[PDB]
């Protein structure tokens, strides 16, 4: 969870905040950025910070999402934006792809 | 026609397309608009015999048993049990003609069911309901420009009340309290003008304390330019009667300081338990000191407070009250002048407000007591206190009052009025007419139904009266159109004249318009649907 | 490894408006002000904020 | 089927196979085309829906009534998928591929019915709607000169076509002014969260208002806030996330203590932590005090004493607005108020709307926000003007980011029917039936807004079809004129995408529908 006096003061020195639920999302995002999780709150040393080519917030047809993308055709994960007239369509296209 | 579908597949497989579609119901066409038309026409006929100074009055009883006597529509409404869903957009309608006017929740109704009841035979001609929409919408437009064209400008100064005088006795016409016609429409408008930002800004309603209670008679309702508090004195041999009073409002209980945090005081020894006591004892002393020292002359405080605090209190001459509401601590500081203090180590003769006198209130064979806090400097709350000899004419007075309050509002908000009886129904089916004359023939059907659908408030005034509803509306629509005078109405109390005008029957230009504008939207939005999809199910 | 493939579905445009992102999407928003960062040095925590 | 001992599949699954089932699922779309099928065009009718608690839904959006209808047909739920679809995509057209992919069905049922094998039909349903899509995106109109008058007048028409199918098209003009000019404040997301919505009962529809800050009801005030002042003239806003109330310090604070001295000094520390709190807020310079958490009587009170106001319990989404329509910083901490940090507003008033009471934040110049103010005679009403204030925002968000317009009524499928016919007029003959098929279902939209209407759709539709055999490429339906006109002279704009959209939608959703051969639904737990 994010305190309320750390999100202020995230916000007063122009720091994003992305929070996520799952430990597999977690874990997944620092193979693809390469950072190591801290378990606690001290800065981060110069090997241990991530690093990637943009990180922004977007709307794709009604959802908001948070895209972190390379700008280079690299990485360790590679994500497929599935799109799609019908929630049945799209795991049947989800199966082609596995 | 009902029931969904039933087909079950042309090859006998079953054939199931929604859940519980065998339970679920469904009309559908010219059918379902005929429903609607005939539920609305059902409730508008209902609700037209509560129209004008001859109206009589729906007696509703809750589900509790509790027995309600009213004349207000909305009120009439909302007490109502309905399933149909027109039944509710008609009761919805209501709500919000008072909401935003707090006057003619009836009217909108009746205006509503007619424009139904006209729209059933244009749809029997074959025209599409769209088509009647925009021909209501089209003759709502004119006749909102026609209610501007005739309004009148009443003055809203304090100088001179009279037009307020006669608008409000207007609205209060049709209600019980007419036995008391001009004391209660003088004693709303006084109300309205002390709680008002005289820069044509809103009424804050919140200032206008409206309480009842049962004995007395109904003649003895007043205005009281203070606050009247259900509470008295704390200990009984205090004196009754308190004058030049200098009040200290308290928010904070005479006892001792208890932090908010969660704590544990230790006592170790006997010293300890010593220097505790003397330090209650200190306390008590010392708050009872410092409510002195401003020189108030009665204390009010919010959290009640105990036997020490109340014998020092009386002892000290100082008459005190306890546990008094939120909502009348405010309304006490704001008609005093003073200011709420949050404990006693602010307090200062600076925020002690004034009142000319402080009364405990008997009321007969009751032991019930009531304090009175009045004769106030400049004071800038309100209160109405009314008597009566049953609590449902308390009540009826209560929503009558609220009406008449709702009327001044209107007008600070607004001075252009027109005048009622029907006159200003009579004058803009006239124009509708007139403008229906000059346009394409397609819409000259819904214009002129929108017209014969506004001649319905006059003629349920005249019948209401015990006059022949068609012969009189003629009658005046004649001699509205012979001599250019759009005043003239139906003189529904028999005074030998028909100028509503010298009859000083007036009514708010905006409530009118309000009036048109709710009853066009509802129908045009009723006659919009065209399927009903019902669970059907009954259940229990 | 299979596992690193991730697939993301968005409704609205039809299959053919499929992309693929050399990244990760998450489906969800941020919890403070700033929504967009050119040069970012993501720095990550298992323990709450 | 001789009875087995032991059976293969739990007992109780039905199962249906082949043909038949086919075209079952074809006529259960039907069914569900049907169920939306009046709620089209101008002269579209509304729909009530009650659920099983008694509370009516009236509504005219086809993706709302279809979410409403409870369907379990499985083949019937892909035409309400692709209409949520195309409501989250685009927000308007979702009737229009519902009644597109029913038709497709229809269309093909007869050969369906003759055993022709599914994906000859699906390959065709493909090219056609790839054909399709790409002379819509090649005879698509553009402006390209980037006019600021010519661009806005085209997001002004757009609006006032979404929006002339519902129950606030008489105030249609009206209503598509305040939406483009509330989608214009948007900086560079336009996102809805920013565009806010009140919905206040009593009042005509003329009376709604669009006001160029932000706006929201009042919130559980306290004793004393009747004594605060109601108008200021240039306040200074502070927008706050705190909870300014007496309270413990912390849950798991304790305070020990052994001392009637210490008691008092501990009594006077939270007074004074208050006091301390309060008098930070004050001498910021703010007049308006606007906060998350509660605040407190004594917080009133004593704003109350400094003639500033006080809200507290304001909702995340209105404080968020507040900032970005003034100019603040939501300040979880009041030990910096620095002048950066607080909003400003030309006019701030509390004023009564119809039984309510409401805080306007006027005069913001520099506001990226509005807030709208809805007036109407019943709960439904407002919950209709709102959806129809959502299609209409959501088609000028689209206009905004692509500005390809087509005419509507009709002229955009006639015109790719002719299209489509004459390409199917050179091709072998198998994939011909079906591409005319498909050419021929294209005409439902016309053919229903003219039987809603009241016409004879029959006729229309030969004159249409000539009319764009011999050229005129945005020839539609007239309603008010009982005939047909240039929709494109008419100002009848809707943007490409919304029909690239439907006619995705709806060929993905027939592809899906008919590549489907049998049916299986196991017992319910
Ligand atoms: N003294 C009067 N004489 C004739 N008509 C009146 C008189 N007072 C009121 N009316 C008419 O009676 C109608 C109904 O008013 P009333 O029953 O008081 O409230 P509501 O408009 O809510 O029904 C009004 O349209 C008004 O024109
Ligand atoms: N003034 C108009 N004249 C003729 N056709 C119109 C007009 N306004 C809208 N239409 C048509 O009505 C069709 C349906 O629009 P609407 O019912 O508002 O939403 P949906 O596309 O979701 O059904 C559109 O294809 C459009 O071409
Ligand atoms: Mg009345
Ligand atoms: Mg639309």
């Amino acid at each position: 969870k994010v305190a309320d006096m750390a999100l202020h003061y995230a916000n007063k020195y122009n720091i994003m905040l992305v929070r996520l639920n799952s430990k597999w999302d977690l874990r997944r995002l620092c193979k693809t950025v390469g950072a190591t999780a801290l378990p606690r709150l001290t800065p981060p040393v110069l090997e241990e910070m991530g690093h990637c080519d943009s990180v922004y917030l977007s709307e794709v047809g009604d959802t908001q999402v948070v895209v972190f993308k390379h700008e280079k055709e690299d990485g360790a994960i590679s994500t497929i934006v599935l799109r799609g007239s019908t929630d049945n369509l799209m795991d049947d296209i989800e199966r082609a792809v596995d | 026609a009902s029931m969904g579908t039933l087909a079950f597949d042309e090859y006998g497989r079953p054939f199931l397309i929604i859940k519980d579609q065998d339970r679920k119901s469904r009309l559908m066409g010219l059918e379902a608009l005929k429903s609607h038309i005939m539920a609305a026409k059902a409730v508008a006929n209902t609700m037209r015999t509560s129209l004008g100074p001859n109206g009589l009055d729906k007696m509703m009883v809750d589900k509790d048993g509790d027995v309600t006597v009213t004349n207000d529509g909305a009120t009439i409404l909302s007490m109502m049990d309905v399933d149909h869903q027109i039944a509710k957009l008609m009761v919805e309608l209501s709500k919000s003609q008072d909401d935003e006017i707090g006057d003619g929740t009836t009217g909108v109704v009746v205006l509503a069911g007619a424009l139904l009841e006209e729209a059933e035979q244009l749809l029997d001609r074959g025209i599409h309901p769209i088509r009647i929409a925009d021909g209501y919408e089209q003759a709502a437009r004119v006749a909102i420009e026609h209610l501007d064209k005739i309004s009148d400008s009443v003055l809203v100064d304090i100088k001179d009340t009279e037009p307020l005088i006669q608008t409000a006795k207007t609205t209060l016409g049709s209600k019980v309290v007419n036995s008391c016609h001009r004391q209660m429409a003088e004693i709303a408008v006084n109300a309205v003008l002390t709680v008002a930002d005289m820069e044509r800004r809103d009424v804050d309603f919140e200032l206008i304390k409206v309480e009842g209670k049962v004995g007395g008679r109904l003649e003895d309702t007043k205005l009281i330019k203070g606050v009247i508090v259900d509470k008295d004195f704390s200990h009984p041999q205090m004196p009754k009667k308190v004058e030049d009073a200098k009040i200290a409002i308290l928010t904070c209980p005479f006892e001792p300081p208890k932090p908010k945090t969660k704590h544990k005081l230790d006592v170790t020894s006997v010293e300890d338990y010593k220097a505790l006591q003397k330090y209650e004892k200190e306390k008590f002393e010392e708050m009872i000191q410092q409510i002195k020292e401003t020189g108030a002359n009665l204390a009010i405080c919010q959290w009640g407070f105990d036997d020490e605090a109340n014998h020092l209190l009386l002892q000290n001459n100082l008459p005190a009250v306890r546990w008094v509401g939120g909502p009348e601590i405010e309304l006490i500081a704001i008609a005093t002048g003073g200011r709420i203090v949050p404990r006693f180590s602010e307090l200062t003769a600076e925020k002690l407000g004034f009142a000319g006198l402080v009364q405990e209130i008997s009321f007969g064979t009751t032991k019930d007591k009531m304090l009175v806090i009045e004769q106030c400097k400049n004071s800038r709350a309100v209160t109405i206190f009314i008597r009566g000899g049953n609590k449902m004419i308390i009540e009826e007075a209560k929503r009558s009052l609220h009406d008449a309050l709702c009327v001044i509002r209107n007008l600070i908000r607004d001075n252009r009025v027109v005048y009622g009886g029907g006159a200003a129904e009579i004058s803009c089916a006239l124009a509708v007419s007139q403008e229906a004359d000059k346009c394409p023939t397609l819409e000259q059907y819904a214009m002129r139904a929108f017209a014969d659908a506004l001649e319905v408030i006059p003629m349920a005034l005249s019948e209401n009266s015990g006059m022949n509803p068609i012969q009189t509306m003629t009658e005046v629509r004649a001699r509205q159109v012979k001599e250019m005078n759009p005043a003239l109405g139906i003189d529904c109390l028999h005074k030998g004249t028909n100028d509503m005008k010298q009859q000083h029957v007036i009514e708010t230009l905006i409530g009118k318009k309000q009036q048109i504008s709710l009853a066009t939207q509802m129908v045009r939005m009723i006659l919009k649907i065209d399927d009903i999809r019902k669970p059907g199910e009954s259940e229990e | 490894n299979v596992d690193n493939i991730r697939v993301c579905k968005i409704l609205g445009s039809g299959i053919s408006s499929s992309s693929v992102l050399h990244g990760m999407v998450f489906k969800k928003e941020t919890e403070g002000d700033v929504t967009s960062v050119k040069d970012a040095k993501i720095a990550v925590y298992s323990c709450p904020f | 089927m001789m009875p087995t001992p032991v059976i293969l599949l739990k007992e109780g699954t039905d199962s249906s196979q082949g043909i038949p089932q086919l075209v079952s699922n074809i006529s259960a779309c039907q069914v569900i085309a049907e169920a939306v099928r009046t709620t089209l065009g101008p002269r579209g009718m509304d729909k009530l829906i009650v659920d099983g608690r008694g509370k009516a839904t009236i509504s005219n959006d086809g993706a709302t009534i279809l979410k409403l209808l409870d369907v379990v047909h499985p083949a019937a739920k892909t035409l309400v998928d692709i209409a949520k679809s195309q409501d989250a995509e685009v927000g308007d057209g979702t009737t229009s591929v519902t009644l597109l992919a029913a038709e497709f069905l229809k269309q093909v049922k007869p050969y369906v019915e003759e055993g022709l094998h599914p994906q000859i039909i699906i390959r065709a349903f493909r090219t056609a709607t790839q054909l399709a899509v790409n002379k819509i995106k090649e005879i698509a109109v553009t402006v390209k000169k980037a006019d600021k008058v010519e661009q806005r007048k085209l997001l002004e028409k757009c609006a006032m076509t979404a929006l002339s199918s519902k129950l606030i098209s008489q105030q249609k003009a009206f209503f598509a002014k305040m939406v483009v000019d509330a989608v214009m404040m948007l900086d560079d997301l336009l996102q809805l969260k920013m565009i806010g919505i009140k919905k206040v009962q009593g009042g005509a529809l003329e009376d709604s208002q669009l006001v160029a800050g932000v706006a929201f009801k009042k919130t559980f005030s306290y004793a004393g806030f009747e004594m605060q002042p109601k108008k200021y003239h240039n306040p200074k806003i502070a927008l706050l996330n705190v909870e300014l109330e007496l309270k413990a310090e912390k849950d798991n604070a304790e305070i020990r203590v052994h001392t009637v001295e210490d008691y008092q000094a501990i009594v006077d520390a939270e007074w004074n932590i208050l006091y301390d709190k309060l008098e930070k807020i004050h001498h910021s310079g703010a007049k308006v005090v606007l906060s998350k958490l509660p605040i407190g009587d004594v917080a009133t009170q004593y704003f109350a004493d400094r003639d500033m106001f006080c809200a507290g319990r304001v909702p995340e989404e209105d404080l968020k607005r507040t900032m970005m329509a003034c100019g603040g910083s939501i300040q979880t901490s009041v030990n910096a108020l620095s002048a950066d940090v607080l909003g400003r507003c030309q006019v701030f008033e509390e004023t009564q709307i119809g039984g309510e009471r409401y805080n306007f934040f006027t005069g913001c110049p520099k506001a990226k926000t509005c807030t709208f103010i809805l007036r109407g005679g019943a709960e439904q009403f407002m919950e209709e003007t709102e959806r129809s204030l959502h299609d209409a925002i959501m088609i000028v968000r689209r206009a905004i980011k692509n500005d390809s317009v087509v005419a509507g009524g009709g002229a955009i499928e006639m015109e790719l029917s002719k299209y489509l016919r004459d390409y199917s007029r050179t091709i072998p003959g198998k994939q011909q039936l079906l591409i005319g098929a498909y050419a021929k279902a294209l005409e439902i939209i016309p053919r229903q807004l003219c039987d809603n209407a009241g016409f004879d759709a029959t006729n229309i539709l030969n004159k249409l079809r000539a009319r764009h055999a011999q050229g005129g490429t945005w020839y539609g339906v007239d309603i008010n004129n009982e005939d047909i006109a240039d929709n494109f002279e008419a100002f009848v704009w809707e943007p490409a995408m919304v029909r690239i959209n439907a006619l995705t939608a709806a060929s993905e959703a027939a592809c899906l529908i008919v590549s489907v051969d049998e049916t299986i639904k196991n017992p319910r737990s």
